[PDB]
RNA sequence: CUUUACUAUAGUCUGGCAUUGGGAUUCGGGUUGAAACUUGGAUUUCUAACCUGAAAAAUCACUUUCGGGGACCGUGCUUGGCGGGUA
RNA sequence: GACAAGGGUUCCUGGGGAAGGGUCGUCCGCCCAGGGAAAGUCGGGACCUAAGGUGAGGCCGAACGGCGCAGCCGAUGGACAGCAGGUCAAGAUUCCUGCACCGAUCAUGUGGAGUGAUGGAGGGACGCAUUACGCUAUCCAAUGCCAAGCUAUGGCUAUGCUGGUUGGUACGCUCAAGGGCGAUCGGGUCAGAAAAUCUACCGGUCAUGCCUCAGACGUAUCGGGAGCUUCCUCGGAAGCGAAGUUGGAAACGCGACGGUGCCAAGAAAAGCUUCUAAACGUUGAAACAUGAUUGCCCGUACCGCAAACCGACACAGGUGUCCGAGUGUCAAUGCACUAAGGCGCGCGAGAGAACCCUCGUUAAGGAACUUUGCAAUCUCACCCCGUAACUUCGGAAGAAGGGGUCCCCACGCUUCGCGUGGGGCGCAGUGAAUAGGCCCAGGCGACUGUUUACCAAAAUCACAGCACUCUGCCAACACGAACAGUGGACGUAUAGGGUGUGACGCCUGCCCGGUGCCGGAAGGUCAAGUGGAGCGGUGCAAGCUGCGAAAUGAAGCCCCGGUGAACGGCGACCGCUAAGGUAGCGAAAUUCCUUGUCGGGUAAGUUCCGACCUGCACGAAAGGCGUAACGAUCUGGGCGC
RNA sequence: GGACCGAACCGGUGCCUGCUGAAACAGUCUCGGAUGAGUUGUGUUUAGGAGUGAAAAGCUAACCGAACCUGGAGAUAGCUAG
């Protein structure tokens, strides 16, 4: 029963990444909205 | 004039029919002349279907052709071989030129190995000689035609296709395409003698479904098949012929798509 | 979701105006029976705009040497039609 | 059993007993602490490129941004130097022991001359199926060798039983299948931007010939080796060490880039070999071996078909590759039992009621059950004999149907056995396990195939074949802020797009009035725009201004012609509307009345088959009517059980 | 050889069991394909009136006739409750 999540790292970090976030602004609002309230440890580091 | 039919000897195979050979030489497409770089793939582009279907098929390879053959005039050239072009529907000469170098040109019907062939202007009207149109005598046959002086050979290079000349009138030489028009082509336009060979490629039975896959995929969807949403004459309660018939993105069949342009007046009755 | 429901619309066809120039012929006519400053139309043609291809320099750029197309096409503005492709 | 993912101390040692563990728990993959992971040679980087991602310049877009040549990035591929053993509680092609190789640097001798680029060329370099020969891994046999022992309950006293039976390296005039190589002079400038002593092309000149070892053998040597020994701190430590035979089988692995056949015609790039340009040296070069010196970065424990990865669980699910023994059975990764190895699935004990699940046997009967033989039997392997209508001559077909099968002896042969004869046993001999029930008719689709992940697998969709139609190449056509770019296509009407039909065979009629589509000089209407007669406002006026029509003005509809494998139409009592059904079929997947009427089959048949025809509402590419074969398709019937 | 029988593998025909499951789609038995239009690993590309689709309105991260998240936003609610 295969299901939804296989693992696969560098796939998760090519999509997800910090590297990929910054290549476009739309993620790199969310980084920097991320940045913001919501102290939070996010992206690359999990 | 051979074909190989088959037996029986499967549910397939009785229709299936393949295509003759043995006047290909064994040979491979050798080194780089190739330089092959087909790359299969479907129509997609910047990522989304172009021209539908198409999704697979055997790797190829694409073997370099010289369709203008303008630099080699005035230097004699003896065939070599005949080797299998896929991606072609022709077969293709490989000979050698006099300084010693070889290329490829499309293989027109009944040359032989060894023949000595001479592009350029002061050629003969042999097989194969590619010459311009001026030069071409009256109602002669030649294929591989330039829409335009340079560039490359844009008309006719199709198995059996053939254009022959008509009587030149302007610096514009008449000539009649193998869908049955007529055009004008610069007298400083090259041709090859002849027309293209293998054979009839017309008639192989291909076999079933699946040889069909041994090139582009193509499965070919019907959309009176699809649902409403999909395709407009999609949609009904069991089996409806149409309503309509403008497809797939509105249209018809019929209905001339040409739009109004400047070759229309180099053109001679475009009418079939 | 559908169509000959309403309405607009992507799209597309078409007239006018730019980009956009020259010369022959002809008809329409004005300003000083022809001369002739000419103003436009129609066919025709040329070539500097413009498009485009080959050449040791793959997309480009060039003196380019060139070859073809060429006032068309394409493109901006506007005119009217078509337009379940879409809303 | 070993890996790749993924997980992250789960490994090892010593503790612990709250919780986690489906009960317990002194135990654990849980808790605490401590330790463990070693590389010039393995995999990745300091090398290469594919798809794809980038991308100065370059091309485009209300912005953010979208493209794009070179180059760069990118292993799932190319390239590349080591094996054999030993061993911590816990690592090993990493550490140590023995022997080996590779690069870089320098010194010494040979050599004492050339070296060889960001550029050229050679080559790297590639498919599917089938297959000959040699071999190894590897397994099998024995009265081959070695080692240890003992005599069991009737017997055996070994000719019984048990285990073991060689790996690396070096050399060797030894054996050896198999495997790939022409060599050289000269010429032409128009080839590879010039170059070239290189490659290509053209011309001349001379079975065998060479090169190669897979693997076998012999000698040597370093390992290993059944066990033997003593110590033992509870069970492990150190030391010792025998022989390695003949006969057989054998790969998807090696000898190889082998041989032949086939059509759908099977990457790129660097390293690498040769060649010059530029440059340096033309006395200290290239090359060779000879020591020395040097060898970076990351990964490496453990789980890894699973209580350690994805499933909320110590979850009957799922997860890619490699290895995967023996005996029996044509063969095999099948089936049964077993080796090495691993395990008995983290509640337990009793009871032997109803009911419930999964099974075994069943009297007489044998489909009577029921919507339906649903389910479950019967059938089953291999050998021999034998086998229909129908057929596209391939098929149907493993059609149905019948016989054989075990053990001993003798004989014959191509001896893993088979054939023949004779004999023996049991109820029974593919003695247990894995292996079809079959047939007669129809309906639909020809066919293999595809489809509703989680109620539908089919008569749906695809399909080869056929037809209409578009498209002359900045093609039609599709994506798109875009005269950017790309796909169609590095394709050029034997091509590409769209549409419907759907092997094959016999075929495909009548009606264009309306709608669409192609072609249509008269004529009717028609937008902006040219033109601007005239009507009015204000001012005393020059004048400034508000509307504003004849003519002229494009595509389009109206009007004319054609076109049905174009939309369509061929009984709302014939009713008039362009015509009203050519074949073929018809109670049909179409039929209302309906269980139509006859006939067949049954004891009895609303079904099924055959007729008929009165077709409520068959019909020719929404194709008509047939059709061998095919079907986890649907319908009716029979035998067998 | 879109041939046959049949393992691996790919698939889901029929019955049953399961239905607070061992399991948010499985288990036994049975059956289909098993050199092709075959199976599948790695890297990569395409998406919301958008993609993909041998075509069910199927799939697009366990509920797709228009995914999810955040926002407009206390949408509106001639209706139901309180
Ligand atoms: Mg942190
Ligand atoms: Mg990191
Ligand atoms: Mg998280
Ligand atoms: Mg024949
Ligand atoms: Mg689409
Ligand atoms: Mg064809
Ligand atoms: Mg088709
Ligand atoms: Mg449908
Ligand atoms: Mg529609
Ligand atoms: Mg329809
Ligand atoms: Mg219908
Ligand atoms: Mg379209
Ligand atoms: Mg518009
Ligand atoms: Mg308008
Ligand atoms: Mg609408
Ligand atoms: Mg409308
Ligand atoms: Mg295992
Ligand atoms: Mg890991
Ligand atoms: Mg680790
Ligand atoms: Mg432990
Ligand atoms: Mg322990
Ligand atoms: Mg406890
Ligand atoms: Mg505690
Ligand atoms: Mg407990
Ligand atoms: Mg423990
Ligand atoms: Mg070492
Ligand atoms: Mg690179
Ligand atoms: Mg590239
Ligand atoms: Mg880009
Ligand atoms: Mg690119
Ligand atoms: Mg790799
Ligand atoms: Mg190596
Ligand atoms: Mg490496
Ligand atoms: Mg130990
Ligand atoms: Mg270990
Ligand atoms: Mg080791
Ligand atoms: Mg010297
Ligand atoms: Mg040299
Ligand atoms: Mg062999
Ligand atoms: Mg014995
Ligand atoms: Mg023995
Ligand atoms: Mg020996
Ligand atoms: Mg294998
Ligand atoms: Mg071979
Ligand atoms: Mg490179
Ligand atoms: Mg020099
Ligand atoms: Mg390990
Ligand atoms: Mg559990
Ligand atoms: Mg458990
Ligand atoms: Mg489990
Ligand atoms: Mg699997
Ligand atoms: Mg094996
Ligand atoms: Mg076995
Ligand atoms: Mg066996
Ligand atoms: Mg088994
Ligand atoms: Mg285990
Ligand atoms: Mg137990
Ligand atoms: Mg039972
Ligand atoms: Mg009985
Ligand atoms: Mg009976
Ligand atoms: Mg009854
Ligand atoms: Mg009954
Ligand atoms: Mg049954
Ligand atoms: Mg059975
Ligand atoms: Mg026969
Ligand atoms: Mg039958
Ligand atoms: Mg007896
Ligand atoms: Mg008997
Ligand atoms: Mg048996
Ligand atoms: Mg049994
Ligand atoms: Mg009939
Ligand atoms: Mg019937
Ligand atoms: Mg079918
Ligand atoms: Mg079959
Ligand atoms: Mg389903
Ligand atoms: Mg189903
Ligand atoms: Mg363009
Ligand atoms: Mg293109
Ligand atoms: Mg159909
Ligand atoms: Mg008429
Ligand atoms: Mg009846
Ligand atoms: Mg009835
Ligand atoms: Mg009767
Ligand atoms: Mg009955
Ligand atoms: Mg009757
Ligand atoms: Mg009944
Ligand atoms: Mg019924
Ligand atoms: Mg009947
Ligand atoms: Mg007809
Ligand atoms: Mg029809
Ligand atoms: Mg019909
Ligand atoms: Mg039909
Ligand atoms: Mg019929
Ligand atoms: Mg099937
Ligand atoms: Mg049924
Ligand atoms: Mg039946
Ligand atoms: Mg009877
Ligand atoms: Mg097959
Ligand atoms: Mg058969
Ligand atoms: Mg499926
Ligand atoms: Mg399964
Ligand atoms: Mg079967
Ligand atoms: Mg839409
Ligand atoms: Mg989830
Ligand atoms: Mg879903
Ligand atoms: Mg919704
Ligand atoms: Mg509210
Ligand atoms: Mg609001
Ligand atoms: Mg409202
Ligand atoms: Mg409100």
């Amino acid at each position: 029963m295969k299901r939804t999540y296989q693992p696969n790292n560098r796939k998760r970090a090519k999509t997800h990444g910090f590297r990929a976030r910054m290549k476009t602004k739309s993620g790199r609002n969310i980084l920097a909205r991320r940045r913001a309230k919501g102290r939070h440890q996010l992206t690359v580091s999990d | 004039m051979a074909v190989k039919k088959y037996r029986p000897y499967t549910p397939s195979r009785r229709q299936m029919t393949t295509a003759d050979f043995s006047g290909l030489t064994k040979k491979r497409p050798e080194k780089a002349l190739t330089e092959a770089l087909p790359k299969t793939g479907g129509r997609n582009n910047r990522g989304r279907i172009t021209s539908r279907f198409i999704g697979g098929g055997h790797k190829r390879l694409y073997r370099i052709i010289d369709f203008k053959r303008r630099d080699k005039s005035g230097v004699n050239a003896k065939v070599a071989a005949i080797e299998y072009d896929p991606n072609r529907s022709a077969r293709i000469a490989l000979l050698h030129y006099a300084d010693g170098e070889k290329r490829y040109i499309l293989a027109p019907e009944g040359l032989t190995v060894g023949a000595t062939v001479n592009a350029g202007p002061e050629a003969e009207p042999k097989l194969g000689n590619a010459l311009p149109l001026r030069f071409v005598p009256v109602g002669a046959v030649v294929h591989a035609l330039e829409l335009v002086p340079g560039k490359g050979a844009q008309l006719a290079r199709s198995a059996g296709t053939s254009v022959q000349v008509q009587g030149k009138e302007s610096d514009y030489v008449i000539v009649r395409l193998p869908s049955g028009e007529l055009r004008r082509v610069h007298s400083e336009c090259y041709a090859t003698i002849g027309a293209v060979g293998n054979a009839e490629h017309k008639n192989i039975v291909l076999g079933k479904a699946g040889r069909s896959r041994w090139l582009g995929r193509k499965p070919h969807q019907r959309g009176s098949a699809m649902n409403p949403v999909d395709h407009p004459h999609g949609g009904g309660e069991g089996r409806t012929g149409a309503g309509r018939v403008p497809v797939t993105p509105w249209g018809k069949p019929t209905k001339g798509l040409k739009t109004r342009r400047k070759r229309k007046t180099s053109d001679r009755f475009i009418v079939t």
